């Protein structure tokens, strides 16, 4: 059964070593040419592995590991692939010594749990009540993006948004409740929190639409205003049943089947001042059902007053090429006060990269919610673990005693790659870090380079179970 | 040609015969077969295995043609005749090389077969002429041997009596005429085998339509039997043949006669069945073609074509009609028996799985064929390999007294009979050559008796204590078909195979 | 033989390394490769992979039978059956032993293996005071929607004593149910006297002391019950009765064999003519009629009899007996209550209803109520695991391997090697040395110390009672019974017939 | 496959026996063999065929050693022993398919060969060497296969009177190599001199001074040599000299070996005869002298009288005679077939196959004579039931000695045994 595992390890090592060159902003970018003729260029490890179309069954597991890496920690998608390949490369000599993979698999899970307690003792304990370290964490993380001076203004906006939804024991917080709506026009300096809710589209631009209403109810309705498929009589009963529940806000799901609102129905809704917002995406159907606490309503009989929300003021903000509608004061005790930030800018390339920049900014802050504290990057946490495992490996006994020595050697691959991608000598820089380790420990602090602890913790945890599941498959057969 | 086909006919027969040699006997192999109709079953019966074999060799096709005709006479001797007939072809190949024409081999085995019949009859014993009370135990233990390789062997004690009464009802004592068309085998999924009961009549697969209809039929104040109506004219207003584009008159005539049930092939309507519900007259829909043409002879009644001539004594009479629920099955079939002896008995077997039902169905049907041959001839012989050894010693001894060319034809017939006990000895885990020489020594110096190969594990000879008997007419039918088959193969010296278009 | 033996090993190799919590996993890949999945389920891998081997389809139906009983242990059935087929290669070349004789050797080894696990089996039934009290409360919960819900205390008490008092197999074959009319359900009681409806005899007494029971099935009165079709050729009317009178003289041969056994009680399914019955009066022999089928088998279980209907040799047979046979009358019908049955273990619940509808609903509800109580005997009862029970069964096989004939000597010995293969495979997936643990385990249990087992955490031999690692006993019998039936068909295969595709 | 290697040698051995089978009897089919040196020889004698065949097969060469011992012991049946050997090999082919080990097959041949001898002696008529009328007609029938017929009447008492002098009683093996057939140019068949003392192969000295005759010679009167001056030196001493003694006769004269020594020349022979050796250790060695004109006379006569001495040699070692032509082989197959039921186990089936293997010898005699194969064999079992040794070859003067039929079965049991006992062969040097 070794011929099946060794073939999968060598195939996975070549993929991990290829992504290893992409670590860091100075790393080597990989090119992928699709069969359709599209060519993409970027250093993202999750994007490369997704568009590579790997036919190797075990190598496809790195996509799921990189997906959970960005979903949980939000950073280290490239580093987790390097650590996965480092354990597979060191496992080549383990099979030659006659070691069964069960001991190899059980030792990685036992070493991953002990490695967390080592990092927590060396980490600096911080609290979320202090806004000094919270602003500096998101501000320095944006130095890799086009925004520079405007990054300091968006730092406190992301801090106050997470602290409200973090609470204490909530631990993991769903990121789907945070919706970034990008629109052409405006600028970065103009921002609105709008904690109630934010839609993805504008309002009716036709004649007769009020576009603004105060003290209205918002609810999800899957119905559509269309002629029979005499016309004003059929549309009269539609608006009459809506008036019974006093619903002044109609949200129609976007569908290419039929139209949204007939022009004859706009004159009827103008007298009652009922605002209608069409072109609601299918992804926003689940989003509006959470923050607003409403329920999707398929038919007209299912429409009730108890399923309708509440809105203090619904108005259309005047802006160049934007016209964004905001809702404030949802007044829902069961639903939590999430945050939806509107992104504005003149160029289309601005609001695009700005949305991706805010994703990593919210994840790093969210890492402090689950586990407080941060550890500076640059190979410091990877080498610090190997320092404690040197004397600890002598206290073990049996086959596992040799695994602790090889586990610390595989951790040195991450700081070695960081020195290679920067042009500096690989071994020379690593020896300078271990030389001063007798005096300094964490010292990178003066350069304003900070990294959360969850990234270094999840990178070891995900890579431990990954390599564990690789050695579990000793045979590959055709099943259909 | 002569030097080609004559040599190829021997090698073609040994290839097919050697396949069933491993499945011969109760210790053989149960082969999995799937019919094209969708029925799946597992049985060791050679008649089904040989029928499913499809091959282009014209010599092996004669086995299927012989097994088809033998299936009606016995059906359980398919494996016995093919192996015995192939042994005659092996001895015939050596005679051809010695300069003997193949037509002399055909006539040589005929004189040896008829001579061995008179030798077996002298050593044969009779049942009614010896012990009458053991006649019951002979029919019970005969089916136990064939059912020992199946799950039926657990309940075999009760199932042994079910096969005894089914064969006797369809036959006469003096005439001894048994027809397979008078015995049907049916079964359904669900339940177990312990709930299977012997039924003296057909199945009909009837739920009595609407449940308000009575599930049981009353004698109606000591009447004669149970009045039933067999009619091809249903209840419904008629029309002419020139169009294509009365209730109280017809229904009252049936009530005056007293017929409880009415049979009509096609289905009925809703309101059409409401008139029969008030009068407690169950209805019959979806009639299969199996429900007429014989049994009514036992009713001792009359047949009235139309509603006008119906009366009380002209209607068919049976014992009773009741609906018995079988397990959790929603069919809720019926059982119609008869006090007097009828000409048809249908066995009913249940099982927890569809494969279990079909496994016990053909296993019980084979037991009916064994009892059929036992009741045909009161004189039985000891089987288990003793018939082939005894008949071989008589032909081999008389072969020296018969001179001429047929002298060697008789010696080959005696050696061919030894193939059966040597085949069963290999399937029983014994030396086929050592056992054959042992059986001949015990029947010569000690005393003349019948001792065959041991089907069940034991330490010595003399199976006669176990009272294992085989029918004389069953063993005699095998040696006649095996001799006729060997003669029929020699009559074809050329294999003509047409092409395809 | 290669496809049925070596070809079946490759099928079992997929479930071989997946046995146990530390076992490996397998991959199921399709043409598109994006629909694949990773799981340790043995039943999913075998059914998903198309098998072109026609001999591999036999093991498919074996897993379906095991899944009906319990959803656990399906993987261990194929693995245990694969070890028996792997050693079958040596059973041919260097052995040359008939395959059915090898199968008969497994039946003798499985009989001693089940008896060895019974003595070493433990249970949580300790402190039965709390266990026996909770048995009546469970039966009361099953009385919902059933007419027996009228009285919970009296009706559930009869079901409680119907289980623990058996001291043996809990199957319904040891419980007799009688449906009678003209009474109330509250008057029902538990009686072991084996009450049945029919009576026997006319002028014979209703009390029999020191009775000897023998079970046989024969027709001694008017055989060939169908006279239609016969032809009687006689010279006179009086000569026609000579054939019937000649049959009566031959009846003495069957009666003499019965009289030599010294039995005062006889069992007959059919009737008996007056003349052979009158001869039983002088000898003091009473015949019981209408014994059906269960009545024939259940009588041999309580009295220690045999179900054979024939006599293979005089003065050799399995005879039963009972102290007192009492005949009473209740409900205007005579009843038969036996007393003093030797080693009799059984119970008979007599259900007396007011109509036919209450009898069918009470009998079907009692079977479901007793099924839950009988399930507690096979549930929660476990045995020592971790190589213990697998090695203990090897000791019982070596006992039968001592005195054996020449044909089954290598067959029984080969079965003991397959029993030690279960802890060998489990030790492989654990990451330790299997040859060292299995070898040291056999030498320890050989002389004393039958409770020892293999510890997967420490990789050594430790006491299973202190560690608390046990495995269910019902799972042990289910795998052995499934492996004995699956290997019985495969070893008998001398040729392979490909199944027709549906 | 250890047994399949031996089965390949059995098939190759049966092909050699089938080739010799066609040459059995005087009416058999001749075999043409072309030697590598260019010599073309043909004959129906099985001993000469296997000698020049140059068989390279290791197992098939065993038939040559058996044929050499067949002519050295019995002197007749070298062709029939090959057929009988191949018959047991053909019957053993079906035995290997039943799982029978060749040890039982080889061990059963020892009991079958010893039983066949005891059965053959029961029907054989015991004869004694004191009757000279039976030995004359016995050797005269063996001379009917050669061109010489009317002149063979005087050759019968020549071979009879020579053996009876050296027969004595309980002599067991009698070596015929001590009897030398002298072939000289000139004379006729009717002219023969026994010269019971000894006969040399060489003439005497034709020079001057040679006495050529001496009375009371062994003080060396006569010497043998394996110069002209040496002859003149010994001429004065009255010492006879005989030179040019053949090297082949050196070992011959050392065994058999004077009152009178003289040289008697019928025509052109110039041969010296010796009579009355009277040695205690040495016996009375007789050398037969054959005279003839053409070369084809003394040649064909040499092989005819040599076979006649072998038939007489069989009667001296084993008394009794049987009728040839496969007559006793039919009754032996009948008795062993009925007695096969007295045995038990695997060995009992061997007796049945052993009886069928003995019927190939009488069947081949009927095939090579033009008669119907199976028809004549059926007539043998029919007539031999009522009568005993009556079928009529006695009227046709066909007499086969019992030792030939005994040695043919004995040598076949050892030949077939040495075959099946070889389970493999490899290169050894």
């Amino acid at each position: 059964p070794q011929e099946v595992r060794k073939a999968n390890i060598i195939a996975a090592r070549s993929v991990a070593d290829a992504i290893r060159t992409s670590l860091g902003p100075k790393g080597m970018d990989k090119m992928i040419k699709t069969s359709r003729g599209e060519i993409i260029i970027s250093n993202d490890g999750h994007t490369i592995l997704k568009q590579m179309a790997i036919l190797h069954p075990v190598a496809r597991m790195l996509v799921e590991v990189s997906a959970a890496q960005d979903s949980e920690a939000g950073d280290g998608t490239t580093s987790v692939v390097i650590l996965t390949g480092a354990l597979l490369g060191a496992a080549e000599r383990l099979l030659n010594k006659g070691i069964h993979p069960t001991i190899i698999a059980d030792s990685f899970q036992s070493a991953a749990k002990r490695s967390v307690d080592i990092l927590l003792e060396m980490c600096h304990k911080v609290s979320l009540s202090d806004r000094e370290q919270l602003v500096r964490a998101a501000s320095t993380s944006l130095s890799s993006k086009i925004v520079s001076q405007y990054s300091s203004f968006l730092a406190p906006l992301a801090v106050d948004s997470v602290l409200k939804i973090s609470d204490e024991n909530s631990k993991n917080v769903d990121l789907n409740d945070i919706r970034l709506v990008k629109k052409v026009g405006g600028t970065i300096d103009d921002t609105e929190m709008i904690d109630g809710v934010v839609l993805t589209q504008t309002a009716i631009k036709s004649a007769g639409g009020p576009t603004r209403k105060e003290k209205a109810k918002i609810g999800l309705i899957q119905f559509q205003i269309s002629p029979p498929k005499e016309e004003r009589a059929y549309l009269l009963n539609i608006c009459k049943k809506i008036k019974k529940a006093k619903c002044n806000v109609l949200l129609i799901q976007k569908s290419i089947l039929r139209d949204a609102v007939n022009d004859l129905a706009l004159h009827f809704l103008s007298k009652l001042n009922i605002m209608v917002v069409k072109d609601i995406e299918r992804e926003e159907i689940e989003f509006l059902s959470k923050g607003l606490g409403c329920k999707p309503i398929a038919d007209i009989e299912l429409f009730t007053e108890d399923r309708l929300g509440s809105a203090d003021l619904v108005e259309e903000i005047d802006s160049d090429g934007s016209k964004i509608v905001r809702v404030t004061g949802i007044r829902n005790n069961n639903a939590r006060p999430t945050v939806s930030v509107v992104i504005r800018g003149a160029n289309n390339m601005i609001i695009d990269e700005t949305e991706r920049s805010l994703h990593d900014a919210l994840c790093v802050i969210r890492c402090l919610v689950k586990e407080r504290g941060l550890i500076a990057g640059g190979g410091a946490p990877e080498i610090e673990i190997s320092r404690r495992l040197s004397k600890e490996a002598r206290s073990m006994e049996g086959v596992q005693a040799f695994i602790w020595q090889e586990f610390a050697s595989a951790l040195e691959v991450i700081p070695t790659t960081l020195a290679e991608n920067a042009g500096l000598n690989s071994i020379k820089v690593v020896t300078e870090l271990r030389s001063k380790h007798e005096n300094g420990e964490l010292n990178t602090y003066e350069e304003h380079i900070l990294q959360p602890v969850l990234v270094s913790t999840s990178a070891i945890t995900l890579a431990s179970e990954c390599v564990k599941s690789i050695l579990r498959i000793d045979d590959i057969a055709f099943s259909r | 040609h002569g030097l080609e086909a004559k040599k190829s006919h021997i090698l073609a027969a040994r290839s097919v015969a050697s396949i069933i040699k491993t499945s011969l006997g109760p210790r053989g192999l149960d082969k999995i077969l799937i019919s094209p109709d969708g029925e799946i079953t597992i049985t060791n019966d050679g008649a089904t295995i040989l029928s499913q074999m499809e091959l282009d060799n014209e010599i092996a096709k004669l086995l299927v043609q012989l097994s088809k005709s033998q299936d009606d006479e016995i059906g359980d001797g398919t494996t016995g005749v093919v192996v015995l007939a192939s042994a005659l072809l092996d001895q015939a190949l050596e005679l051809i090389q010695k300069g003997i024409h193949p037509i002399k081999i055909a006539n040589g085995f005929d004189e040896a077969a008829k001579l061995a019949i008179s030798k077996l009859e002298e050593t044969c014993d009779d049942i009614s002429a010896s012990n009458d009370e053991l006649f019951r135990d002979f029919l019970l233990r005969a089916a136990k041997t064939s059912l020992g390789s199946k799950i039926v062997s657990k309940d075999h004690d009760r199932f042994a009596e079910m096969a005894v009464e089914a064969v006797i009802n369809v036959m006469d004592k003096d005439r001894k005429d048994v027809d397979f068309d008078l015995i049907k085998m049916q079964g359904r999924v669900g339940g177990s085998i312990s709930d299977s009961k012997l039924i003296n009549g057909v199945i009909l697969d009837k739920d009595f339509s609407h449940p308000q209809m009575p599930k049981c039929v009353l004698p109606k104040e000591g009447s004669d039997g149970v009045k039933l109506a067999i009619l091809t004219c249903p209840f419904e207003p008629p029309k002419p043949k020139t169009k294509h584009k009365k209730f109280k008159e017809m229904i009252d005539d049936v009530k005056k006669a007293g017929a409880d049930v009415v049979i009509c092939q096609w289905g009925f309507d809703d309101e059409a069945n409401h008139l029969l519900l008030q009068n407690d007259l169950p209805a019959v829909r979806w009639v299969g073609g199996q429900e007429l043409e014989h049994i009514a002879i036992s009713t001792n009644g009359r047949i009235v074509p139309r509603f006008q001539d119906l009366s009380k004594d002209k209607l068919g009479t049976c014992s009773r009609i009741y609906e018995q629920e079988f397990g959790t099955t929603k069919d809720r079939m019926l059982i119609i028996e008869q006090s007097k002896e009828t000409k048809t008995v249908t066995c009913f077997v249940r099982g927890s799985n569809k494969m279990i039902v079909d496994e016990a169905e053909r296993a019980l049907h084979d037991s009916l064929c064994v009892v059929r041959n036992l009741v045909k001839d009161s004189r039985v012989v000891y089987g288990g390999g003793a018939a082939e050894v005894t008949m071989s010693l008589a032909v081999s001894e008389e072969a020296d007294k018969q001179r001429g060319i047929d002298q060697y034809a008789f010696r080959g017939f005696a050696q061919a009979l030894d193939t059966i006990p040597m085949t069963l000895a290999e399937n029983s885990g014994l030396d086929p050559i050592g056992t054959l020489s042992t059986l001949k020594s015990k029947q010569l110096k000690e005393k003349i008796s019948n001792i065959g190969v041991d089907c069940l594990g034991y330490g010595s000879n003399d199976m006669k204590e176990l009272f294992v008997v085989d029918p004389f007419i069953g063993k005699k039918q095998q040696i006649l078909l095996a001799t006729q088959l060997c003669r029929m193969i020699l009559k074809i010296d050329n294999v003509i195979i047409s092409g395809k278009d | 033989r290669l496809s049925a033996f070596v070809g079946a090993i490759a099928v079992g190799d997929l479930v071989k390394s997946t046995l146990g919590p530390k076992g490996m996993d397998k991959l199921l890949q399709s043409a598109s490769s994006n629909t694949c999945m990773v799981t340790n389920d043995g039943a999913t891998i075998l059914k998903s992979i198309p098998l072109d081997n026609p001999a591999a389809k036999v093991l498919v139906n074996i897993s379906k039978v095991q899944d009906d009983e319990v959803g656990d242990g399906t993987t261990s059935v194929t693995v245990l059956s694969a070890e028996l087929l792997r050693e079958a290669e040596k059973l041919i070349d260097q052995s040359k032993i008939h395959p059915q004789t090898i199968i008969e050797g497994y039946r003798l080894a499985s009989a001693a293996a089940l008896d060895a696990l019974t003595k070493a089996a433990v249970d949580n039934s300790h402190d039965k005071t709390m266990f026996r009290e909770d048995l009546i409360h469970i039966a009361k919960t099953t009385l919902s929607s059933k007419i027996l819900s009228q009285d919970k205390d009296h009706f559930a008490e009869l079901a409680t004593n119907a289980i623990l008092r058996l001291k043996g197999s809990t199957n319904l074959e040891h419980i007799q149910i009688i449906k009678i009319l003209g009474g109330k359900l509250s008057d029902s009681f538990l009686d072991e006297g084996f009450i049945l409806a029919k009576k026997f005899g006319n002028n014979q007494p209703k009390r029999i002391e020191n009775a000897k029971i023998l079970i046989a099935n024969t027709t001694l009165d008017t055989d060939k019950v169908k006279i239609f079709g016969t032809k009687f050729k006689v010279d006179s009317t009086a000569k026609l009765a000579q054939l019937e009178k000649a049959e009566r003289e031959k009846m003495k041969n069957k009666i003499a064999k019965i009289s030599k056994f010294g039995i005062n009680t006889f069992i007959n399914r059919q009737l008996i003519y007056d003349y052979p019955e009158q001869l039983f009066t002088d000898l003091g022999i009473n015949s019981i009629e209408h014994a059906d089928f269960e009545g024939v088998e259940r009588l041999a279980l309580v009295t220690g009899g045999e179900v054979v209907s024939t006599f293979d040799e005089p003065s050799k047979c399995k005879l039963g007996e009972c102290d007192v046979i009492e005949e009473i009358m209740l409900g205007e019908q005579p009843f038969l209550k036996f007393s003093g049955c030797k080693a009799g273990e059984a119970c008979t619940i007599v259900l007396r209803g007011a109509t036919d509808q209450t009898l069918d609903e009470a009998e079907r509800s009692l079977h479901d109520a007793l099924s839950v109580l009988s399930q507690t005997t096979k549930e929660t009862r476990t045995v020592l695991g971790g190589g213990c029970a697998e090695m203990v069964m090897s000791k019982a096989v070596d006992t039968e391997a001592q005195n054996i004939d020449g044909k089954k000597s290598l067959a029984v010995e080969a079965f003991a090697r397959a029993l030690r293969q279960l802890p060998t495979i489990l030790a492989d997936n654990a990451g330790f040395d299997s040859s060292e643990l299995v070898s040291k385990l056999r030498s320890s249990i050989y002389n004393g110390i039958s409770t020892s087992g293999l510890d997967l955490n420490n990789g050594t031999i430790a006491d299973m009672r202190q560690l608390g690692i046990v495995e269910s006993y019902k799972l042990k019998r289910a795998v052995v019974s499934s492996a004995s039936e699956a290997a019985e068909v495969l070893l008998r295969v001398d040729n392979i017939i490909r199944a027709r595709p549906r």
